[PDB]
């Protein structure tokens, strides 16, 4: 059973880190310096550090050498106990379903609970069900 | 290979059988690399938008499915190494699940995430 290691990353560059290291692996899997990593876990709920799979601590140090996005947490690689390999993959309730209840971030109806009606397949806009709170142009000038 | 890696981070989805995470261009130009004889999502967009949905989370860099704990836990040990997901929500309609059973493919719910 392979071991799991934790490395520090830049905040806001998790998916970039993953897509960069995967391309590094595919770019060095046929050379004389391959990568001994199995997989790298990048949960969406976390922000700041990622996870990597390797049998020993030297493999991660020999694999993440040369990348500028993992240069900060390069001097230390912590190890989690064996019972934390399962709590990483757990996701609590993506998040796109019709006839659901969502809230707004910007606009006038901030922090107001709303409802979803229809979803545009273009992934550009989403229909929302709310109640107007305007004065109907009687108080404002 | 270079074809299973998403080129751009925008407009990427995940399948509901093997949880293949790729960009919308690769699902149309090439399709599902882990299942092409039962799904046939190469050459059109309606089938790509029907089975494969954007509602998914979690990314893993699957590289050695024959020897890895995460691969066995997600039952992706018999698939091709590449970008995969750990929780792909949704369900297939009753228009493509009936033929998979007659063809010998057991459609399993890849949503390992818990509800409340
Ligand atoms: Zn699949």
């Amino acid at each position: 059973d392979p071991n799991l290691w934790t490395v520090k990353c830049k905040i806001g560059e998790e998916r970039a880190t993953a897509i960069s290291l995967m391309r590094k692996f595919i770019a060095y899997q046929f050379t004389d310096t391959p990568l001994q990593i199995k997989s790298v876990v990048a949960p969406e709920h976390v922000k700041g550090y990622i996870y990597v799979e390797a049998y020993k601590q030297t493999h991660v140090k020999q694999a993440i050498e040369g990348v500028g996005n993992l240069r900060l947490g390069y001097w230390n690689q912590q190890m989690v106990p064996i019972k934390e390999m399962t709590d990483v993959l757990k996701v609590v309730k993506a998040n796109l379903k019709p006839k659901s209840w969502v809230r707004l971030k910007r606009g006038i109806y901030k922090d107001d609970i709303a409802q979803v009606d229809y979803v545009e397949p273009s992934q550009n806009t989403i229909s929302l069900k709310m109640i107007p709170r305007i004065d109907y142009d009687r108080i404002k000038a | 290979a270079l074809e299973t890696v998403p080129k751009d981070l925008r407009h990427l989805r995940a399948c509901l059988l093997c949880s293949l995470v790729k960009t919308i261009d690769q699902f149309e130009y090439d399709g599902c690399d882990n299942c092409d004889a039962y799904l046939q999502m190469k050459g059109n967009r309606e089938m790509v938008y029907d089975c494969t949905s954007s509602s998914f989370d979690g990314i893993i860099a699957m590289m050695s499915p024959e020897d890895s704990w995460v691969s066995k836990w997600q039952r992706v040990s018999n698939f091709k190494p590449g970008v995969y997901a750990v929780s792909v929500t949704g369900r297939l309609p009753q228009g493509i699940v009936r033929e998979l059973k007659s063809r010998g493919v057991a459609y399993k719910s890849r949503d390992t995430a818990i509800k409340t």
